[PDB]
């Protein structure tokens, strides 16, 4: 570990200014170092560690998908041979991307997951398994892809099921989860209307329990309930 | 592309 | 050279990919690959490589004035002493930025500029030249602040000369010189009424020049001559 | 800051 050398205190403060500064590959480096120091995660950090990689993966992830579209194009009928470079160049960032994911991966296994004992930091920790399994599912093209899919749908499944039993329908934290599951659902297993019946009733649920917020509550829960509505608009 | 957080 | 391995016309093709999927590290890095084949670059070439290099120092240097702020904020009398950590990550930011453009620089010595014969190429590379010394210039406070700023000047100067004698006042690479030229002159020399006069000149020059233009240069040429504009309107 | 190309 490079990041060895430095304090956690100080990892999660340059984390901070990183952000400030969109530089989100050094935030994830930074997040990493401090997730290494074996210590459990704030609320605040694991949001550190969430928005970093979040950033950096999105990233690979539209590379991926422009590289991914010239590729389609160069194997229609009528299109001009170029040569390997195309499938190089769109590999590379997939190998890129996958190694980000396996790094992401790998700090929930060892071993943020393991010792999330309370709801919230157990179900954000599945939440990203899921994300990040997802993730590795879109570029996925092998004998694998049953296998990764899988493991995005248990560990969304883990993470519903505790959300279910141990928070209230409008935590940010389960709405973020079905909103992604619903995703999970549609984008990858092929599954929209189980994708459209969990936005909604997660949308309805979490509507009849807005009442109990306060409006600093109100304003987190409602933000992700309308992009549920979002993609319900997009899919119907 | 849909929404996820 | 890890693009030792990989043809020259390959390398272009994936720069080229690298743009469209916003991949400036990695055009920058195809292109350097490009030019240490040792041939000579046509102008497309010339301006990828620009291109990618701007991107990428572009992001450095606006995080770098992301954390210079904070880390002067923090340095203001009532700021609560926050330890080594701005300065650190700053000075990180800074290494890097400075890596580039020395990187840059280094492409531009070895040995793109001596090769250079045609107007054209020449003032294009001793741009580019100014440009990265202006950079380096912008976070210098040491005992080579002053010869850094004079390197910039310089090669600014003989960029100016040659597209004087050798191209029209409307040509592109002729207005981009100066607009830089400028912005050097008002941001690093001190020298705001140098930079004013500049921009003035350039522009009336290339107006009176305007009706040599075909549409497609005439598009060109103006779209530098209103950031000319733009630049007056901020200064006056 | 100003334009630069
Ligand atoms: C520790 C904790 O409670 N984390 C979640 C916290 C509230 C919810 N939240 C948000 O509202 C936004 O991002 C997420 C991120 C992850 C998840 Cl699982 C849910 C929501 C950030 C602001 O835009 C809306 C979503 C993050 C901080
Ligand atoms: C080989 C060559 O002729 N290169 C310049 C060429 C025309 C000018 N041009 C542009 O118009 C824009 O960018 C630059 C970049 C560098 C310089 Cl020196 C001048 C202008 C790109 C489009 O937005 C306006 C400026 C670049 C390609
Ligand atoms: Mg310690
Ligand atoms: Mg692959
Ligand atoms: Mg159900
Ligand atoms: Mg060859
Ligand atoms: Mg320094
Ligand atoms: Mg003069």
């Amino acid at each position: 570990g490079a990041m060895g050398s430095m304090e956690r205190a100080s990892l999660i403060q340059k984390a901070k200014l990183a952000e400030q500064a969109e530089r989100y590959e050094d935030m994830a480096a930074f997040m990493k170092g401090a997730v290494e120091k074996g210590e459990e995660l704030s609320c605040e950090e694991r949001n550190l560690l969430s928005v970093a990689y979040k950033n950096v993966v999105g990233g690979q992830r539209a590379a991926w998908r422009v590289l991914s579209s010239i590729e389609q194009k160069s194997n229609e009928e009528g299109s001009e041979e170029k040569g390997p470079e195309v499938r190089e160049y769109r590999e590379k960032v997939e190998t890129e991307l996958q190694g980000v994911c396996d790094t992401v991966l790998g700090l929930l296994d060892s071993h943020l997951i393991k010792e999330a004992g309370d709801a919230e930091s157990r179900v954000f920790y599945l939440k990203m398994k899921g994300d990040y399994y997802r993730y590795l599912a879109e570029v996925a093209t092998g004998d694998d892809k049953k296998r990764i899919i899988d493991s995005a749908r248990s560990a969304y499944q883990e993470a519903m099921d505790i959300s279910k039993k141990e928070m209230p329908p409008t935590n940010p934290i389960r709405l973020g989860l079905a909103l992604n599951f619903s995703v999970f659902h549609y984008e990858i297993a092929n599954s929209p209307e189980e994708a459209i019946s969990l936005a909604k009733t997660t949308f309805d649920e979490a509507m009849a329990d807005l009442h109990t917020l306060s409006e600093d509550s109100y304003k987190d829960s409602t933000l992700i309930m309308q992009l549920l509505r979002d993609n319900l608009t997009l899919w119907t | 592309f849909p929404a996820t957080v």
